[PDB]
Parts: C-alpha cells; structure tokens; sequence
C-alpha cells in the first residue's frame, strides 16, 4: 500500500516496508520509496520478533519473483540468501529438495501442495492427476488448457515427472495469477494447475463462487511454507522450537481462522 | 604409516518401534518360526521383518523376547530408507509400549525421558521410525526431519443408529465437564502434552485425566462396548480405524494439525541424508504410491 | 431462504461486498 495523506507516517494496523521502485522502464530512477504493507506472513513475523527480540530493516525483491537456478545463478529471494545479502527470505516459499540442497530451510507452518483448479461451467469433473485425458490429450477431444507460469514450482515437478503434459502445457503460459482467473473466466481458460493455498484462498472469496477446485480438498505433492535461512545461521532452534509452541498454542490456527477464510466455501 | 581416525560409523543400525494397528502390524510367528503366506490382492510381495518384542504385554511377567511377526506402513518405509542408504537393520519392538512422555522419577523429584525417548538416550536409540508427533519438548531433546505425512486429531465418537454430536471441542457440552461419557487420551502421550500446554483444557481436565486408559486397543474396545463415547487420537489412525470397521463414523474438525517424523538422537551422521531421500521420495511420488497400495481402501 | 445477520459477528458483515 502507500502511506495515507493524514498523519502520514503509516496505518496504525501494518508495518513500513521499504521498497525499489524504477521510474518508467528507461530510466533507472531508484527512489526507494517508504510504504507499509500487510498480510500474512508479515503477521508471524512480528509475533516471532516480539518473542525473540530482534530488529529488522525488511526490503522487498527487486530483480525477477520467486527464485529459479537460470544459468546455474538464482534470481529472487533466494539469489539474496545464496549470496549472504539478506537473513531470512519470508514470504510464499515452497519446499524443494534443490532449494533445500543450496539454502537450509526451516520446519513448515502452513500445509500446501499441488492443486487442479477445474470448475463446472454451468460426481467430480475429473478427479485424477495421472488420468487417462491429462496424460496423452491430443487425440481426446479439443485440447484443454493449462494454467501454468514460467519460472515456478508446480511446472518444474510437472517437467521433471513426465514432460509430455509440460510439453502441451507450454502452449498456454500466463503472466499474471489474476490473468489466467480472467481467462479462465471468459472461457480462454480451463484448467490451472498451482499452488493449493493461494487456488484455495482465490476460490474461498470468489465473487459468487461461480468456480470450484477439482478435488474435494485432496493434494498430489503435499509440501507445506517455510522461511529460507542462511546455511549454519545461529537462528534455526530458536525460530524453530518458537514457531513449534505457536502451533501448539493455536495461535496459528486463530491467524487463519482471522484471515484464511473465504466469503462462501463451506457456507452451502 | 597412515594415522588412523575415529570413525567408523559401523553401519549396523537397530532401530526401534511401536505397535500400531494401521501402521505397524504385530503377530506371533508360524510354528515353523519363519513367515509365510505372503500375499496382496493386486499380487505383489509382502515384506515382512523378524523383529524381537517382548509378548508379555502386561507389567510384570516372565518377559518373552519371543520372535514376532511384523510388517506395515512404517516397516516398508524403513526398507525403502534401508535401500537408498547402504546399512543393515537389527529392528526390535519396544520393551515399555508407552509412546514416552517427560514423567519425574518415582521416589524423587529428578525429571527423565520415560517411555520411547529413554532408549533414544541410551545405547538402542539409532533410528526409531513410528507414528511419532512432532512436538515443543521432543524437539527440545532430540532432533527430527521433515514430516512424511500431515494428520489432526479428528476426535471420534462411536455412530449412532437426532444427531448432535460436538462441533469442536469448544462445544459448550464438550468444553463444559459432562457426565454422560467422558474423554479418552489412550496412554496420556502425545496428547497430553497439548492438554498441559493450554490451560482451557486444564478447565475440563478432570474427565480426560481420571478415566485415560493405557492402551489404544483398550480404548477402542471401551467405545465399541458402549463404555464412552469419546476418543481423540492421530488422524491417520482413527480414519483407518473407522473405515476398516464401517459401523462407527468418525466426526469432527482439524485441530492441532501436525504431521509425523522420524526419531533419531543428538548429532548422528544419518540425518542430512536421510531428511534429503526422504524429501526426494516425496516429490518422486513414491509416497503417494506407496501410500495407495497399502492404506486407501478399508471396508466400506 | 434468506438468513437473519447477526450483526459484525456475521461474517459476511465482516468482510465487505460490492453488492453489500
């Protein structure tokens, strides 16, 4: 967000993250910019910050999202963390034995995994991962289409398993996560395979929820978030064992109940 | 001429487990000693393990380290984990059969890891693989992995032939103290632990803490003969349960939603390799598999 | 089939809608 006009320091409900903003896409003008921003994993921070006692000077991404191993060097967070730039990389983080083979991870919070996002139009539409359409599609009807971006989690695990369906699936690729809902929507989409929790979140507080996820709640490659840490850094036990007695004492289970809920999902 | 070193890690590990119904199959061997009548009904192999579990179950009896027969969920996990590895594995039941929670020593004031953690701090320890919880004070102690399957509680209450039963815990019925049945913890481990840390549950402890049985087996016949109708427990099990026997439903939401581990002690040259295979297998999908050809089909 | 608010505590009031 950006700092309101009255009193403008910051809502009194969030935290100032600074950020990298270029002006125009010529100029490289970095005037970085003081904004505060909210969400969840931001939530956790503090709670943890509050029980461990450290300050923190937090600074968005500036070159690509996510991280991807391009020509052997990552870009994102974890090229951040890969380089001792920045401790700890918060944020939509999913476990991979590659990223946990460059950068030690931490013990999962949040549960996630790969999910089928294919509704009706107007007994499960599909129900099947390794199905007989989705594994050689071509001669089954008109083909469908995949909702899948460049640069992410769930399409590696799709290349490296069987790249025949990675093979069709790079006919459609999508930029943004509200643009493949649009095109969805409109019917240039039909299918969309992601992330579990961010499809389930999309879906909960969907206008109408017009759209609903192939499976009943079921997951193919479960896989929960994590915070990347610095290789040997002295903070993994405490930050563990905290995060360990926050689930415990369900404080989490009360952020989500707060936040992670939809507007209609089980309201039927 | 070369000097020696201090190392040889002697690749001879023991491990140690626990029964369990849906995951760790327990039964006296053949009269010939050796197991037969090895048979799945897609025709595959059965693997079976020669582990060494005392047969006297109850405190106090002429213990019988007897040769068992065993095999399950978790003995075909450790084989594949045996094979990506390159050891040897020497796996005996357990001696107690409590899960192991923190008890203070009897006579004294001193506090010990009694139950499954004692052998982890003596010389069995090596690499306990079992239906074990993650938890604060475990963690505290010992070191873990990551988690290979994610299960709540899904407390269980035995159906009915007009329904009302609880809507979570919280239910003023449930939360309120009762008398009509009371709660059932099974062997006070893995949650009584929860139950200490909130102090809402130290509120109606009274019921859960006066009429926990010792055995999970004990409880399950309880709620079958009508006794109570109450039992929390892991998530995996209680679905299993209640599916292979289709007359009772379990009922409830997902709270304390944690997943399993694998054990191991202190600082042990295994652990990175084995948190990496584990890891793989489970993005190979081997774990989807091999979760399918064993526990997704029970009864109804 | 319409269903009584129960007031903020409703959640529905609690997050807002375009047609609310």
């Amino acid at each position: 967000e950006d700092i309101d006009p009255l009193t403008e320091t910051c809502v009194r409900n969030t935290v100032p993250c600074r950020k990298f903003v270029k002006i125009n896409n010529s100029t490289n003008e970095g005037m970085n910019v003081k904004k505060c921003c909210k969400g969840f994993c931001i939530d956790i921070l503090k709670k943890l910050s509050r029980t461990v006692k450290f300050t923190y000077d937090l600074y968005l991404v500036t070159n690509g999202k996510h991280g991807k191993k391009v020509n052997n060097v990552w870009n994102g967070m974890i090229g951040e963390v890969v380089y001792q730039r920045a401790v700890m990389a918060v944020g939509s983080l999913t476990i991979n034995e590659e990223r946990s083979e460059v950068v030690d991870f931490s013990v999962p919070f949040v549960e996630t995994g790969i999910s089928v996002m294919v509704s009706r139009s107007n007994v499960d539409q599909v129900t099947g991962l390794s199905d007989k359409k989705f594994q050689r599609p071509h001669d089954y009807s008109p083909p469908f289409r995949f909702g899948t971006v460049p640069n992410g989690s769930t399409e590696r695990n799709i290349r490296n398993n069987y790249p025949y369906m990675h093979q069709y699936m790079t006919k459609f690729n999508q930029k943004g996560v509200e643009d493949a809902l649009v095109s969805l929507k409109t019917g240039k989409l039909d299918a969309f395979i992601y992330d579990a929790a961010v499809l389930n979140y999309k879906a909960g507080r969907d206008e109408g929820c017009k759209l609903v996820t192939i499976g009943s709640g079921y997951i193919f490659a479960t896989t929960g978030y994590g915070i990347a840490l610095q290789k040997g850094s002295p903070w993994k036990r405490q930050i563990d064992l905290a995060l360990l007695q926050f689930v415990g004492d369900g404080e989490m289970e009360e952020l989500e109940t707060l936040w992670l809920t939809g507007i209609c999902h089980n309201e039927k | 001429t070369e000097k020696p070193r201090g190392y040889q890690m002697s690749t001879r590990l023991k491990i140690v487990t626990i029964h369990q119904e849906p995951f760790v199959y327990v039964k006296p061997t053949l009269s010939d000693g050796t197991c037969k009548e090895e048979f799945t009904v897609n025709g595959d192999p059965v693997k079976k393990v020669i582990c060494t579990g005392p047969n006297d179950t109850s405190p106090g009896s002429p213990r019988h380290t007897v040769p068992q027969c065993c095999y399950g969920f978790c003995i075909d996990l450790l084989i594949k984990l045996a094979r990506t590895m390159n050891f040897t594995y020497e796996v005996h039941l357990v001696a107690d059969g409590k899960f192991g929670t923190q008890e203070r020593v009897n006579n004294s004031n001193k506090k010990e890891w009694n139950g499954m953690m004692g052998e982890l701090l003596s010389g069995q320890a090596d690499m306990i693989v079992a239906p074990l919880t993650i938890n604060n004070e475990r963690a505290q102690y010992i070191e873990f992995s990551k988690p290979f399957k994610y299960q709540g509680l899904t407390i269980l209450v035995k159906k009915e032939i007009p329904e009302e039963r609880i809507t979570g815990i919280n239910d003023p019925r449930l939360r309120n103290p009762s008398d009509k049945f009371i709660y059932a913890t099974v062997k006070q481990s893995s949650v009584d632990i929860y139950f200490r840390r909130q102090v809402e549950l130290s509120t109606m402890y009274r019921h859960m803490e006066k009429h926990n049985y010792e055995s999970a087996a004990e409880a399950i016949q309880a709620v079958r003969d009508n006794k109570l109708h109450a039992f929390i427990w892991d998530s995996a099990v209680l679905e299993f349960e209640a599916s292979q026997k289709c007359d009772l439903v379990t009922t409830g939401e997902l709270f304390f939603r944690s997943g399993f581990g694998i054990g191991m002690r202190k600082d042990s040259p295994w652990k990175q390799n084995v948190s990496l295979s584990i890891l793989k297998s489970h993005e190979n999908g081997f774990m989807e598999d091999l979760d399918k050809t064993w526990v997704r089909y029970q009864e109804c | 089939p319409e269903e009584r608010i129960t007031g903020i505590n409703d959640p529905r009031l609690r997050n807002p809608s375009d047609k609310f």
